RNA sequence: AGCCUGUGUACCAGGAGGGGAACAACCCAGAGAUAGGUUAAGGUCCCCAAGUGUGGAUUAAGUGUAAUCCUCUGAAGGUGGUCUCGAGCCCUAGACAGCCGGGAGGUGAGCUUAGAAGCAGCUACCCUCUAAGAAAAGCGUAACAGCUUACCGGCCGAGGUU
RNA sequence: UGUCCCAACGUUGGGCCCGGUGAACUGUACAUUCCAGUGCGGAGUCUGGAGACACCCAGGGGGAAGCGAAGACCCUAUGGA
RNA sequence: CGAGUGGCUUGCUACCUCGAUGUCGGUUCCCUCCAUCCUGCCCGUGCAGAAGCGGGCAAGGGUGAGGUUGUUCGCCUAUUAAAGGAGGUCGUGAGCUGGGUUUAGACCGUCGUGAGACAGGUCGGCUGCUAUCUACUGGGUGUGUAGGUGUCUGACAAGA
RNA sequence: CGCCACACGGGGUAAGAGCUGAACGCAUCUAAGCUCGAAACCCACUUGGAAAAGAGACACCGCCGAGGUCCCGCGUACAAG
């Protein structure tokens, strides 16, 4: 299905699982990624991935960015690697399609998807001085696979 | 395909049946298709003298009967013009039957054949008791 | 042959589209004029855009029919019926007191008209109503 | 911006409108310098490229100017050459000028002939299996060169293997 | 799936209506090469006959041998190059710009013009020559006319006019070879301008049907099966589609077919003769006898017998000249059985 | 969805006239007749009334010359096309690039191995001469050889680089 | 065996021209149109262009959402049989 | 996983038409589109050659004959350079066909107490009109340019 | 169903192969410039075409007579014309 159905938000909250059954569960495999038992502050640099457009992205693009984002992570400075990965948002809405004209139209339930106001961080990450460049080139396969377009954003790194 | 050194009006059609001039146990011949053709909308295919033709063996023994086999027209009726204007014409519609490499498979060739198909298929010719 | 012109204009290395809106606008006023040098006046931009519009208006047509000239001749003379009301009796009368030609068939030499001239020292991108001609296949009879 | 070119003692540069000429004992080349608001001129003895613009467009025109106008100054008094030579494996290739055009025959073993006309005044000189290719302008030259390779190009078969054919062996 | 399959007929010679002109009107000319010369003549079709010719063709198989070849026996007796017309060149591309002509007239050119009765030749070549100097001169050709009266089968003497280049060396050559044949009286012949064994292109306006249907004037089918048995034989299915709505004139229509100009290119020449060697026992059905000056065309021309056919020398010939084919025989048997 | 179904409001319906190419509801505008005048929306090269207006900048694609819209598309992604602005660092003690010259000894490090000598792998990665020159960055070799990078010097001369 | 390849020629009656006889269907108006667009979204008539000298003869029927019949299909009616 | 284009499939809506705009398939005849099957010219290759495989430009021309089935589609056969796809009221019944669909007769299976039904199958079963305008194919008469004969020019137009 | 005829060659390009060449000392097929290069585009070839409203050009004949119409015999033409 096609991401242009639910990419807007268009649709009022629909996020009460105590009136909504059948909600399938999530792909997203990870929300805390690199070394979790390290705190973010033990590191120089932290990039953050930005959305520029408001938008709801569905749980099935989370995982497919957030993967070819850690998976070249892993690739690059190893399965261990002295960094660190986050995934700041949940698919809270969830998500209908009509699947017989218009006649009691509701949808059944098919999903769910995470609202992400424009300039917001979906991704940010925390490396060495090092590895900084390798955190760039994960968000770049990352914002490849959403939606909107968006900043890589590096904050506290002034190692220009 | 060699110039044949005389023209023709093809006097056959897919379909046509003809005698088989040779005897590799082929009676009667159901022509197909015919090589190096190609019409136009609504023409049903034509073959004429020295054409090579892909066949279908309609009378003949139990082992031959059936087979799809590639063959040469030796004779037709429908007259052709040699270069001095002459018209000629056969008694019949007859072809042989040849191999992939156009060399008659029977051992004897049956009646006339047209000069002009022997000088094509020189094999076929070394095979012909009569050539006009 | 013989056409008393009150006004002479030149149309070398003028730009076509405003010499044309001139010439429209004193053959209204009422004046007779000859646009001399066609061959020579001059279009901006790309060549191979400007040549893909006027082929594409040479292979538009039916049987009602798009008769669209080839010559710089006729170019610049339909170029100028396009800012004529040529359908109404004032307009057809302007359009008709406006003639076109290939060089100059007057002794006297055309003015030029201000506005309309382009400098090639400071312009490369442009074309003349000849090279487009000759593309078109019209015969170079200039 | 302004660029200032000193013309060599043995040159003598003329010129009118866009059209430059340069003269020397090797001979002569002409050439057209046309460019939005940039004046080329002869002013005594040196030649001036300058103009009120200074755009990166502008600026990549002037200094492409100046190039050819040293390559003229070069061209009428060295001169310029190319060496190439004619290599083939099986089939023995026949290289020969003739008229204003360079012809090669049995390439690869083939019946017709190929061939190319010479651009300007160029000169052509082929001793065995070296070719060498001369003139004032290095435009004509550089071409006829160019030319004559191309002329032997194929693509129809892996180039790894079937070589045959006459290459720019050094250039000016 | 609807199979493919080309348009019925050509959509270039039309529109296909009655020539304008029964005599043909070239609409191209021979490149200059050779020396001067006048390049076209012409003649009256008489009919057909057949030739025994010894194989020309160096790349033939046969080469050397016995060959049967169909033939056009036209009637190309003397004609009059009247005058001498140039044009000059101008924005609007060619124009007449004068003509000098003769003094000498066959007796019956006035059954078709008014005849000069004064007229200044030297003038004319006077302005002509000036005209050459300011390099303002088109080509060069000659006002030309037949002369029925010559040939007997043909019921006409009023003489056919028409117009015929001279291409050649220098336009100074030439036009001093136009101003020489002219004065003259203006009589040359076939052989002036062909040999036997060259290709010529020939013109003619066609047999006249009248009007006729789609199937024969286009080359439809006819209806098939069972729909040729409802009210419907000879007609096209429509007319065009619902949109858009209006009958193309791209779709195969009746009218008039026949009598119109045709150039046929590349033709032969067998042979240029004089007599009557060529003659059929009987004479040439609905023609006459031939004993005169005539060219044999290998092949056929456009027009009926009797219709003045025109030639010209190739303009693109596919091979190469092969000079005086050997003509072994000619066949004289009556044409009626 | 030019969809379905609410709500508030103005409009069409039942609303002229001016503009919007045409165009119920988009803009100006609510209108007795007639007349003079000045504006509104919108527009001022010609078609067509009014500018080929002024100061300045950008664009080379005919982009564009398209308020709104079923009606005018243009996206994620990419761009040493071009213009403008800012920050860091390097530079006449000569920067950046190019070209020329040098790129050397202990020693082919030790190990592994029949052999490996910058460059299979493992480990170490030290010091002489010196203006430089790795226990060698990339090819290359059966292994050498050979070709270059680093590094230094010269020629050159003004911005260069991120 | 012309159903077809693939159409041809011929025969009789029409068709065409002439004398005489002499209807009907149809008709809001205007109307020489074509390409695009617009419009209740399927325009000869609105907009923009293009083309277009008037009239007449023969023709095969692309369009006039052609003419002929207040859709037979479907639904609706506190209709009928 | 993300972003789009088309309007060939299907679905959705009910805007136009119920004082009627006649269905599918086929046929015949004309024009077009390109997202290219062949043909031309190229680039790459896990490119020796021959040949494959993939890609680019390109719509000039071509893309055919047959067996089952009303079929479209598709399956199959022999040929072929190849036997591409799509738009034109799913172009084309005041052009054809009438096999299918879709009245009135009849049968079978299933359903129904029954009349009768079926988005199943099956046999039979009707196709009006003299063209007013416009459009086009060909043929004439006039006027305009503005006495006559003959010969031409070539703006434009058509072609594969 | 038979028989005849239906290019070669130019010019400009696409994809692509390159030359010279700078912005950016070098490099670079490109930014200016240039050499090539498709059955495709233009020309070449055929057919129509003075109603092309800028409504054309030339030559001769004639204005008391050039030419033309009717008429007559006919078809290389034709449904009337
Ligand atoms: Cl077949
Ligand atoms: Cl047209
Ligand atoms: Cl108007
Ligand atoms: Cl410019
Ligand atoms: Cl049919
Ligand atoms: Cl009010
Ligand atoms: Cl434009
Ligand atoms: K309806
Ligand atoms: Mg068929
Ligand atoms: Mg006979
Ligand atoms: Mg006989
Ligand atoms: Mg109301
Ligand atoms: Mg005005
Ligand atoms: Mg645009
Ligand atoms: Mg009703
Ligand atoms: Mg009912
Ligand atoms: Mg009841
Ligand atoms: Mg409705
Ligand atoms: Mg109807
Ligand atoms: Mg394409
Ligand atoms: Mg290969
Ligand atoms: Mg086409
Ligand atoms: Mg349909
Ligand atoms: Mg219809
Ligand atoms: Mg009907
Ligand atoms: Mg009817
Ligand atoms: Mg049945
Ligand atoms: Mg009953
Ligand atoms: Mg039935
Ligand atoms: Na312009
Ligand atoms: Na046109
Ligand atoms: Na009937
Ligand atoms: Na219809
Ligand atoms: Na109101
Ligand atoms: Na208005
Ligand atoms: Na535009
Ligand atoms: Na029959
Ligand atoms: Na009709
Ligand atoms: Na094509
Ligand atoms: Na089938
Ligand atoms: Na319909
Ligand atoms: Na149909
Ligand atoms: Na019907
Ligand atoms: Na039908
Ligand atoms: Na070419
Ligand atoms: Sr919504
Ligand atoms: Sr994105
Ligand atoms: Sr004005
Ligand atoms: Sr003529
Ligand atoms: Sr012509
Ligand atoms: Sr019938
Ligand atoms: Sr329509
Ligand atoms: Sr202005
Ligand atoms: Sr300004
Ligand atoms: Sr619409
Ligand atoms: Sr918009
Ligand atoms: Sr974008
Ligand atoms: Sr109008
Ligand atoms: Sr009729
Ligand atoms: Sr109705
Ligand atoms: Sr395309
Ligand atoms: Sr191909
Ligand atoms: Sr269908
Ligand atoms: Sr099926
Ligand atoms: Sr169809
Ligand atoms: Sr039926
Ligand atoms: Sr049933
Ligand atoms: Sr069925
Ligand atoms: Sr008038
Ligand atoms: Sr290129
Ligand atoms: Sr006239």
């Amino acid at each position: 299905k096609p991401a242009s159905m639910y990419r807007d938000i268009d649709k009022p909250a629909y996020t009460r699982r105590e009136y909504i059954t059948g909600i399938p569960g999530s792909k997203i495999a990870q929300h805390k990624m690199g070394r979790k038992q390290k705190d973010a502050d033990d590191y120089p640099v932290q990039i953050s991935l930005i959305v520029e457009e408001t938008v709801q992205l569905r749980h099935g693009s989370l995982e497919a960015s957030r993967l070819s984002a850690n998976r070249h992570l892993i690739k690059e400075l190893g399965e261990e690697g002295d960094y660190k990965m986050t995934l700041r948002k949940f698919p809270h809405q969830v998500l209908r399609e009509n699947k017989d004209g218009m006649r009691a139209a509701f949808g059944k339930i098919v999903g769910t998807a995470a609202r992400v106001q424009a300039g917001e961080q979906l991704f940010t990450a925390y490396c060495n001085v090092e590895d900084a460049e390798h955190v760039k080139e994960a968000f770049r396969r990352a914002y490849n696979k959403i939606t909107p377009s968006c900043r890589i954003d590096s904050s506290p790194a002034g190692n220009a | 395909m060699e110039a044949l050194g005389a023209d023709v009006t093809q006097g056959l059609e897919k379909g046509s049946l003809i005698t088989c001039a040779d005897n590799t146990g082929a009676r009667e011949l159901k022509v197909i298709s015919v090589h190096g053709y190609s019409g136009t909308k609504n023409r049903l295919p034509k073959a004429g003298l020295g054409d090579k033709i892909t066949v279908s063996v309609t009378k003949g023994t139990p082992e031959m009967r059936r087979q799809v086999l590639e063959a040469v027209v030796v004779r037709q009726r429908k007259p052709i013009r040699r270069p001095d204007g002459t018209r000629v014409k056969f008694e019949d519609n007859a072809a042989v039957i040849v191999d992939e490499n156009e060399d008659p498979r029977g051992t004897e060739l049956k009646g006339p054949i047209a000069r002009e198909v022997a000088q094509r298929f020189g094999s076929v010719a070394s095979a012909a008791t009569m050539i006009v | 042959a013989e056409f008393d012109a009150d006004v002479i204009v030149d149309a070398r290395d003028c730009i076509m589209g405003r010499v044309a809106s001139q010439v429209a606008e004193q053959a209204l006023d009422g004046e007779t004029v000859a646009v001399v040098n066609a061959e020579r006046a001059v279009i901006t931009g790309r060549e191979e855009q400007i040549v893909e519009k006027y082929e594409k208006r040479v292979d538009i047509g039916n049987d009602n029919g798009y008769f669209y000239p080839k010559r710089p001749d006729g170019i610049f003379k339909r170029t100028i019926r396009g800012m004529l009301p040529h359908k109404k009796q004032r307009g057809r009368e302007a359009f008709e007191s406006v003639r076109v030609y290939l060089g100059n068939p007057y002794d006297e030499d055309g003015e030029v008209l201000d506005g309309t001239s382009l400098d090639r020292l400071s312009n490369i991108k442009f074309v003349t109503l000849g090279e487009i001609s000759e593309t078109l296949g019209a015969n170079k009879t200039w | 911006p302004r660029v200032e070119l000193e013309i060599p003692e043995d040159v003598d540069a003329e010129q009118d409108h866009l059209d430059i000429t340069v003269e020397g004992d090797n001979g002569s080349v002409t050439r057209r310098l046309w460019y939005p608001d940039i004046d080329v001129s002869v002013d005594g003895d040196t030649v001036v490229i300058e103009s009120d613009e200074d755009n990166a467009k502008t600026m990549s025109t002037i200094g492409t100017f100046q190039s050819h106008i040293e390559n003229m100054f070069h061209g009428v008094t060295e001169g310029w050459e190319y060496g190439m030579e004619v290599f083939y494996s099986h089939f023995p290739m026949q290289v020969n000028v003739e008229g204003d055009e360079v012809v090669i025959e049995n390439f690869l073993g083939e019946k017709a002939p190929r061939r190319t006309t010479i651009h300007g005044d160029t000169d052509v000189e082929i001793d065995g299996e070296e070719l060498t290719v001369s003139g004032p302008d290095i435009e004509a030259v550089g071409q006829t060169a160019a030319d004559i390779e191309q002329l032997t190009r194929i693509n129809d078969k892996d180039v790894r293997v079937f070589q045959d054919g006459v290459y720019i062996t050094r250039k000016p | 799936p609807q199979p493919s399959r080309p348009r019925k007929g050509s959509l270039g010679f039309g529109p296909r209506k009655r020539s304008t002109s029964e005599t043909p009107r070239f609409n191209s000319w021979p490149s200059d090469d050779g020396q001067p010369g006048v390049q076209g003549f012409a003649g009256y079709k008489a009919g057909m006959t057949h030739v025994v010719l010894v194989n020309d063709e160096p790349n033939s198989p046969r080469e050397g041998m016995e060959e049967t070849v169909p033939v056009t026996v036209i009637e190309t007796p003397p004609m009059r190059a009247v005058a001498l017309r140039a044009y000059e060149d101008t924005p609007y591309g060619q124009r007449p710009l004068t003509e000098v002509w003769t003094d000498e007239f066959h007796s019956e050119l006035d059954r078709t013009l008014d005849v000069p009765e004064d007229h200044d030749p030297d003038a004319a070549e006077e302005q002509i020559r000036d005209a050459h100097e300011a390099g303002d001169l088109g080509d060069l050709r000659l006002i030309t006319h037949t002369v029925p009266d010559a040939v007997p089968s043909v019921p006409k003497k009023k003489p056919d006019v028409m117009e015929t280049r001279v291409g050649g060396g220098s336009v100074s050559d030439r036009l001093d070879h136009a101003l020489d044949i002219v004065e003259d009286g203006g009589e040359h012949a076939m052989n002036d301008i062909f040999r036997a064994g060259e290709y010529a292109d020939v013109a003619g306006v066609t047999k006249g049907k009248g009007t006729q249907g789609p199937v024969k004037r286009w080359g439809v089918q006819k209806r098939k099966g069972k729909h040729a048995r409802q009210g419907w034989r000879r007609r096209i299915g429509n007319l065009g589609p619902w949109n858009p709505s209006r009958v193309r004139s791209t779709v195969p229509q009746q009218g008039q077919t026949g009598y119109h100009q045709r150039t046929e290119l590349n033709k032969r020449l067998i042979d240029i003769g004089e007599g009557d060697e060529p003659t059929v026992d009987g004479g040439f059905v609905n023609y006459g006898e031939v004993d005169g000056p005539y060219t044999l065309v290998k092949g056929s021309v456009p027009g009926p017998d009797k219709r003045l056919v025109r030639f010209r020398p190739a303009v693109r010939p596919n091979d190469q000249p092969r000079l005086d084919p050997e003509v072994r025989y000619v066949s004289n048997e009556s044409n009626q059985g």
